[PDB]
């Protein structure tokens, strides 16, 4: 995350991190329930092996909510191309359920209609991560949040050098500094609406972190709600 | 300016509109209330709330 600010105790539960073999974050993901994580299917070339960790805010120290759960099957959508990016979704089935507290809280799935003419037509969504905190930057040790705004379809696709397909979406900034980076991917992008948190995307990529005339590309959930839905029962 | 489209129809979550009417709704592990608008979290850690303890 470029910019933006700290996640403060109890801000951003629904962050989960997915950790290789050496113990070390390479991407994001989000707490759906008890068993489920949502994440990008691009991470899942990350790592041959790996885990999530759940309740983290400061990787340099144990606050003791943590907990490390490993993955009993991985989900990845069967249309994924890594040529273009499309279709980067991902749900992940943990071995042994997540016990919410202080830190650890699922975010709510939305219904599509409702979502794509109310959630997403609001100013902001809210993006975090443990990724780089600038393009050349290192990982962070510290959850970070960012708001960013929602950015006009045309806008956005005229902007970028590659397809901006119908399974994604763009926000952040044109010139200002914020804007999601490496590590990010997989993550939570969320929408809040009367205190409640909604899931509306999946970091998925952008040229660079924060340049000037680009911006944050994330995976659209609500096109993939009834992929999600069948995913979480199976 | 209506129905949904009318301050989300003044429900807390989910808004459909039937019939040319508003029916409200809400996610899982919530149940509407009584006034068939607001949304009632159905035990601890609902989805989409931040923790405060
Ligand atoms: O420049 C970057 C930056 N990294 S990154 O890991 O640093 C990310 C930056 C960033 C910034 C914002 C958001 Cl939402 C997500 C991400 S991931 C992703 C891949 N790329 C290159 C890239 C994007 C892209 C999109 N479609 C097709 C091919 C693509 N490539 C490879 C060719 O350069
Ligand atoms: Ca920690």
């Amino acid at each position: 995350i470029v910019g933006g600010q700290e996640c403060k105790d109890g801000e951003c539960p629904w962050q989960a991190l997915l950790i290789n073999e050496e113990n070390e974050g390479f991407c994001g993901g989000t707490i759906l329930s008890e068993f489920y994580i949502l994440t990008a299917a691009h991470c899942l070339y990350q790592a041959k092996r790996f885990k999530v960790r759940v309740g983290d805010r400061n990787t340099e120290q144990e606050e003791g909510g943590e907990a490390v759960h490993e993955v009993e099957v991985v989900i990845k959508h069967n249309r994924f191309t890594k040529e273009t990016y499309d279709f980067d979704i991902a749900v992940l089935r943990l071995k042994t359920p997540i016990t919410f507290r202080m830190n650890v809280a699922p975010a709510c799935l939305p219904e599509r209609d409702w979502a794509e003419s109310t959630l997403m037509t609001q100013k902001t969504g809210i993006v975090s991560g443990f990724g780089r905190t600038h393009e050349k930057g290192r990982q962070s040790t510290r959850l970070k949040m960012l708001e960013v705004p929602y950015v006009d379809r045309n806008s956005c696709k005229l902007s970028s050098s590659f397809i901006i397909t119908q399974n994604m979406f763009c926000a952040g900034y044109d010139t200002k500094q914020e804007d999601a980076c490496q590590g990010d991917s997989g993550g939570p992008h969320v929408t809040r609406f009367k205190d409640t948190y909604f899931v509306t995307g999946i970091v998925s990529w952008g040229e660079g972190c924060a340049r000037k005339g680009k911006y944050g590309i994330y995976t659209k959930v609500t096109a993939f709600l009834k992929w999600i839905d069948r995913s979480m029962k199976t | 300016r209506k129905l949904c489209s009318l301050d989300n129809g003044d429900c807390d979550q989910f808004c459909h509109e039937e019939q040319n009417s508003v029916v409200c709704s809400c996610a899982r592990g919530y149940t509407l209330a009584d006034n068939g608008k607001a949304c009632i979290p159905t035990g601890p850690y609902p989805c989409g709330k931040q923790t405060l303890e």
